[PDB]
């Protein structure tokens, strides 16, 4: 719906740069209704599964400020959020065989830079970030 | 419930039934508990855990870095939230740490005062809890994949070690005899464990998926063989009598001590009967392991229905013993998952992991 016309508007790789009107748009859409966001992360994994790196980057990107704005993501990505602890450790690290990965490397330094800031972010009770981060720091960075 | 302690009030059901109902219930309920945690210690990967059989306080746990930790499993704080500290730990600079990944560590059955670990460095050191110093050290030729002491044995105290040897080697902590040693197997032995019935049943599993069981007080081999078809493929016994179509790295005996499951990297488990060693055919699906050391698994105590809980990746997948159904898989884990211990008072488990975690997976509400 709505989600998917901005996810349109913003991934769209002809204009990869972060817009903060749209960012900001999206932020209160999804504390309008939380059931935008649960629909929002379907959206992203298809462009976290699309074959163009900068869609990648720009549903990550969204993925974040959506965790950490929007309120509805957060209770996502913060709980009810084994997907985004495999989603971490299939990004940065290697895709399971055969299928490789698929990321370029400025999208895992972007995701490392997350990861580093979410660290800190939000880590009250979710300690699987660090310990992610540990482990990709001793093993596949 | 409260139909539940309406009949236990009212002497309807035996109280009996309450705890058993009620502890099943709450395996059932296994949630990761982000209200519990356990001290980062290891540097590496956890390979075992064991918590001590009596009063079940305190945890052991090897690494693959070499260290052994132990840790307290009590709430001793006053909130509601807490992480069981380590109480003490044999780090990189213990004069005895192991120099190579500790693969099995456990508490000396009746009593907390000594534990036993054994790691790649191809020794078994027994050890002093108290002062943490190392009471003896039996060494061997070939690295150490388990050990496992009997926890029935008020007689004997024989420690049962698989090394990449074929044979099986029985320390005795009583006068220090490192001699005795079961042959029949062909290949690394993955996986021992005593019955926890008889005193002096043991059984063993070895990568060339054979699973025997010996009396070691019996001086002539094993009493059984598995076989995955109890006889519908029959051959004069050279090759024959597999347990599994790939390496047995995994053997458990059910509480009672009257079926014995195994693991191995066929991706199956079976449930075998541990009296004549016949398969009870219960299918509990697919199971991955491809683990190339042993896989330390567990089941339920003191529930109205046993499970087994499996490594299965990274995730700890939970069965019914008797019937295959699978519960549910606690995923919360970010590596391959090693061990998972289960802890008979509250039913709680833990699960160490290659990443350096040691999750606790306790009943919700």
């Amino acid at each position: 719906q709505k989600l998917s016309k901005l996810v349109e508007e913003l991934t769209t790789s002809g204009e990869p740069r972060l817009n903060p009107e749209k960012m900001k748009e999206l932020k209160k859409i999804c504390k309008s209704s939380e059931e935008q966001l649960s629909r929002a992360y379907r959206l992203l994994i298809a462009q976290l599964t699309q074959e163009h790196a900068e869609i990648r980057l720009s549903a990550f990107q969204i993925v974040e400020e959506l965790f950490v704005r929007s309120h509805q993501f957060r209770m996502l990505v913060v709980s009810n959020f084994q997907e985004f602890l495999e989603l971490t450790l299939g990004t940065d690290p290697a895709q399971p065989l055969p299928p490789p990965r698929e990321a370029a490397q400025r999208l895992r330094q972007a995701t490392t830079r997350a990861v580093e800031g979410w660290n800190e972010k939000f880590g009250e009770a979710y300690k699987k970030l660090a310990l992610g981060y540990h482990f990709l720091r001793h093993n596949k960075k | 419930m409260l139909g539940f302690l309406s009949a236990r009030q009212t002497g309807l059901e035996d109280p009996l039934r309450l705890r058993r109902a009620e502890s099943t219930r709450r395996v059932l309920g296994l949630e990761l508990n982000k209200d519990r945690d356990v001290e980062r210690i290891h540097g590496g990967g956890i390979n075992t855990l064991d918590i001590e059989p009596v009063e079940g306080r305190y945890m052991l746990s090897g690494g693959s870095d070499g260290v052994i930790v132990l840790y307290d499993l009590e709430n001793s704080s006053r909130q509601s939230y807490y992480t069981c500290k380590a109480v003490c730990s044999i780090g990189r600079d213990h004069p005895d740490v192991h120099r190579y990944s500790v693969e099995t560590v456990q508490w000396y059955p009746h009593d907390t005062g000594m534990f036993t670990s054994s790691s790649f460095d191809k020794t078994l050191k027994v050890w002093d809890t108290n002062t943490l110093q190392t009471a003896d050290v039996f060494n061997f030729e070939e690295t150490v994949y388990s050990h496992h002491m009997s926890p029935v044995s008020t007689k004997h105290c024989l420690v049962a070690v698989g090394t990449r040897g074929p044979k099986v080697q029985l320390c005795d902590l009583k006068s220090g005899s490192c001699s005795h040693i079961l042959q029949g197997h062909r290949q690394e032995i993955l996986a021992v464990s005593w019955s926890p019935r008889y005193d002096y049943i043991l059984a063993t599993a070895s990568a060339d998926s054979r699973v025997k069981l010996w009396d070691v007080r019996r001086a002539s081999g094993c009493l059984i063989t598995l076989d995955q078809h109890n006889g519908k493929k029959s051959q004069a016994v050279e090759s024959a009598n597999t347990a599994h179509n790939g390496k047995v790295n995994g053997l458990c005996f059910t509480s009672d001590g009257l079926h014995l499951l195994t693991v191995g990297t066929d991706n199956r488990m079976r449930l075998w009967n541990s009296s004549n060693g016949e398969n009870t055919l219960v299918n509990y699906g697919k199971v991955c392991n491809n683990s190339k050391k042993g896989l330390k698994f567990t089941v339920s105590c003191g529930c109205s229905s046993e499970f087994v809980f499996v490594p299965y990746g990274s995730t700890i997948a939970v069965y019914t013993v008797y019937s295959g159904e699978q519960i549910t898989m606690l995923k919360g884990h970010y590596k391959t998952v090693d061990c998972c211990v289960f802890q008979s008072n509250f039913q709680e488990l833990y699960s160490g992991s290659r990443d350096c975690n040691i999750l606790a997976w306790v009943p919700s509400l």
